[PDB]
C-alpha cells in the first residue's frame, strides 16, 4: 500500500 | 514475490556503476585535455555533471525506499532530492538545445554567429542554465513533506510525495513542466536539427572546395611557383616586385593594410577570383564547349584548374579537354596524371582528377562526413533523453488530472519500471561516446 510515487 | 526485488537491484546496481563510470570519465578527458574543450564539448560537460548529480544524489533515494515500502530518511532529504531531481532534467534539457542552437549557427549561418561560438559565451548561459533551474523549481522543495501511512497491523510509516494547494495548482504544474522542458524544447530542436540537416544534405561544393586546396594565410606568402600570393590563392603579381604586391592589394581593397587583410576582406576577394575563372571559361571556346556538357561535380573541377592554372593554361590541354567531352573519363585521368600541373602539386591533381573521375565530392568529403557524424550523435542522445523522461512526465499528468486512476493502476511494479527507464537516460550518454571511436571493435 505504498500507492502513488515520489516525485521523479 | 522474490523475483520483482531481486532485479531491481541487479538493474539499479548497473545503472548506477555505468553512469558513474562513464560521467567521471568524460570529466575528466574534459577537465585534462584542453585540445578536446571545444564549445560543443562544454556543454557536454554540463549535460555529464547533471546526470551525476541524479544519479549520485537521487537515484539511491529512489529505489530503497521504495524497496522499504517507507521512507526511513528525513524530511530534509525529501525536499533536497526532490530539488535535485528537478534541477537535472532541467539543465539537462535546455543544455540539449544549447548544442543545437550552436550547431546551427556554426553551419547554416555561420557569419552572424560570432557572438555565440566565443567560450566566455557558453560559460555564461550554462551558468543561467544552472542558477535559473534552481530559481523555476523553487516549489518542490517548499511544497515536499512527508506523508504518514499505516502499513500491517498499525505500523505507522512515511512517504515522501509531492503536494500542492489544491488540484488546480498541480495540473498547471505538471502542464508548464511538459510544456517548458519538452514541447517548447522539442520544436526548437527540430528546427534547429532539421535545418542543419538541409545544409548538410547540400554536399560539398566549389568554394569549400577551393577554400580545402588554398586554405586561408593572411600575411602574403610563397606559393608553389614562388610568387607572392594572399587570401585563398589571390596571386598578386608574377613580376618579381615586393613593393608591386602591395600596390596591386592595396587598389582593390579599400585601405593599406600593408599585407594585413582581414578575414571577412578575403572572402570578398576569393569570390570576386571565382567570377573572373569561370568567365574565362565562358569567353574561351576551348573551354566553355566542354564546360556545358559537364556535371556539377566536375564542372567545379574543371573552375578549380583554372583558379589554378589560369583560363590559356587549361585551354592548352587539348588531349584532356576533349577526353572529357567524350565522357571517357577514366582515360582522361591517365592522361592528366602525366602533365606538369599533376607533378607540381602533386596532392591537389589527384584530388581534382578523382572528381573527374568518379563524378563526385569524395575527394573533398572529409570535414563534410565528420560534421555529419557529430550530429547524427547529437540527435540519438535527444531521442533517447524524451523517450526516457516522457514515460514519468505524462504519468504525472496522469496523476494530476485523475489521481485514482493513476495511482491504481501503476503505483507497484509499473511506476517502478518507468522510474527506472529515467534512471538509464543518465549512463547511456557516456556509452554513445564510447561507440563513436572503435570501441566497436571490442568483443
Amino acid at each position: 500500500d505504498f500507492l502513488g510515487w515520489l516525485x521523479f | 514475490k522474490e523475483w520483482q526485488p531481486a532485479v531491481q537491484i541487479l538493474l539499479y546496481s548497473l545503472i548506477f556503476l555505468l553512469s558513474v563510470l562513464g560521467n567521471t570519465l568524460v570529466i575528466t578527458v574534459l577537465i585534462r585535455n584542453k585540445r578536446m574543450r571545444t564549445v560543443t564539448n562544454i556543454f557536454l560537460l554540463s549535460l555529464a555533471v547533471s546526470d551525476l548529480m541524479l544519479c549520485l544524489f537521487c537515484m539511491p533515494f529512489n529505489l530503497i525506499p521504495n524497496l522499504l515500502k517507507d521512507f526511513i530518511f528525513g524530511s530534509a532529504v525529501c525536499k533536497t532530492t526532490t530539488y535535485f531531481m528537478g534541477t537535472s532534467v532541467s539543465v539537462s534539457t535546455w543544455n540539449l538545445v544549447a548544442i543545437s542552437l550552436e550547431r546551427y549557427g556554426a553551419i547554416c549561418k555561420p557569419l552572424q554567429s560570432r557572438v555565440w561560438q566565443t567560450k566566455s559565451h557558453a560559460l555564461k548561459v550554462i551558468a543561467a542554465t544552472w542558477c535559473l533551474s534552481f530559481t523555476i523549481m523553487t516549489p518542490y522543495p517548499i511544497y515536499s513533506n512527508l506523508v504518514p501511512f499505516t502499513k500491517n497491523n498499525n505500523q505507522t510509516a512515511n512517504m515522501c510525495r509531492f503536494l500542492l494547494p489544491n488540484d488546480v495548482m498541480q495540473q498547471s504544474w505538471h502542464t508548464f513542466l511538459l510544456l517548458i522542458l519538452f514541447l517548447i524544447p522539442g520544436i526548437v530542436m527540430m528546427v534547429a536539427y532539421g535545418l542543419i540537416s538541409l545544409e548538410l544534405y547540400q554536399g560539398i561544393n566549389i568554394f569549400e572546395m577551393l577554400r580545402i586546396d588554398e586554405g586561408l594565410r593572411l600575411k602574403i606568402y610563397k606559393d608553389t611557383e614562388g610568387y607572392y600570393t594572399i587570401g585563398i590563392g589571390h596571386l598578386l603579381t608574377k613580376s618579381p616586385s615586393l613593393n608591386a604586391a602591395k600596390s596591386e592589394l592595396d587598389k582593390a581593397i579599400g585601405r593599406n593594410t600593408n599585407g594585413v587583410i582581414t578575414k571577412d576582406e578575403a572572402e570578398k576577394l576569393f569570390n570576386q577570383d571565382v567570377d573572373a575563372a569561370v568567365r574565362g571559361i565562358l569567353r574561351n571556346a576551348k573551354l566553355k564547349p566542354v564546360y556545358d556538357s559537364l556535371d556539377a561535380v566536375r564542372r567545379a573541377a574543371l573552375i578549380n584548374m583554372v583558379f589554378q592554372m589560369g583560363e590559356t593554361g587549361v585551354a592548352g590541354f587539348t588531349n584532356s579537354l576533349r577526353m572529357l567531352q567524350q565522357k571517357r573519363w577514366d582515360e582522361a585521368a591517365v592522361n592528366l596524371a602525366k602533365s606538369r600541373w599533376y607533378n607540381q602539386t602533386p596532392n591537389r591533381a589527384k584530388r581534382v582528377i578523382t572528381t573527374f573521375r568518379t563524378g563526385t565530392w569524395d575527394a573533398y568529403a572529409a570535414n563534410l562526413m565528420a560534421k555529419k557524424r557529430v550530429i547524427r550523435m547529437l540527435i540519438v542522445i535527444v531521442v533517447l533523453f524524451f523517450l526516457c523522461w516522457m514515460p514519468i512526465f505524462s504519468a504525472n499528468a496522469w496523476r494530476a488530472y485523475d489521481t485514482a486512476s493513476a495511482e491504481r493502476r501503476l503505483s507497484g511494479t509499473p511506476i517502478s519500471f518507468i522510474l527506472l527507464l529515467s534512471y538509464t537516460s543518465s549512463c547511456v550518454n557516456p556509452i554513445i561516446y564510447c561507440f563513436m571511436n572503435k570501441r566497436f571493435r571490442l568483443g
